[PDB]
């Protein structure tokens, strides 16, 4: 039984490698997002007060 | 905030607490380990190696050579039963 358990130890390394990298890259990826919140948010006040 | 690391942990600490200890009882003794009978010694000769192996041996493990014994002793004693009375 310990046998089949470590047997699920063999390959996780490698998958969680790119997981574990990936994770902190999206998570960090959202900066262009957050410079592009405020241009949004200019364009919106401007749609609405030439609305106005 | 940030992602913390468990999947790659076990290092430190072998999977499982109570079978650890086990481990190390189980895993040390099958190095010196008698692969089928090895070393029998079934066969010696000290005088009274012979008897042993035939008679004080697992095998049969009956109770003649008990008997034996009294006959045997039966024997050595008629000659003073004869000295004394």
């Amino acid at each position: 039984d310990r046998i089949d358990s470590v047997s699920q130890l063999q390959n996780v390394a490698e998958t969680t490698k790119v997981l574990f990298d990936v994770s902190k890259e999206t998570v960090e990826l959202e900066s262009e997002a957050f410079e592009l919140k405020q241009k949004v948010e200019l364009a919106h006040e401007a749609k609405a007060v030439l609305d106005s | 905030v940030s992602t913390l690391i468990p999947p790659k942990v076990v290092s430190s600490k072998n999977i499982g607490s109570a079978p650890n200890a086990k481990r190390i009882a189980n895993v040390v003794h099958f190095y010196k380990s008698l692969p089928q009978g090895p070393a029998p010694a079934i066969k010696a000769n000290t005088r009274l190696a012979r008897y042993k192996a035939k008679y004080f041996d697992g095998d049969n493990a009956s109770g003649k050579p008990l008997w034996h014994f009294a006959l045997g002793i039966i024997a050595f004693g008629y000659s003073m039963e004869y000295y004394f009375h």
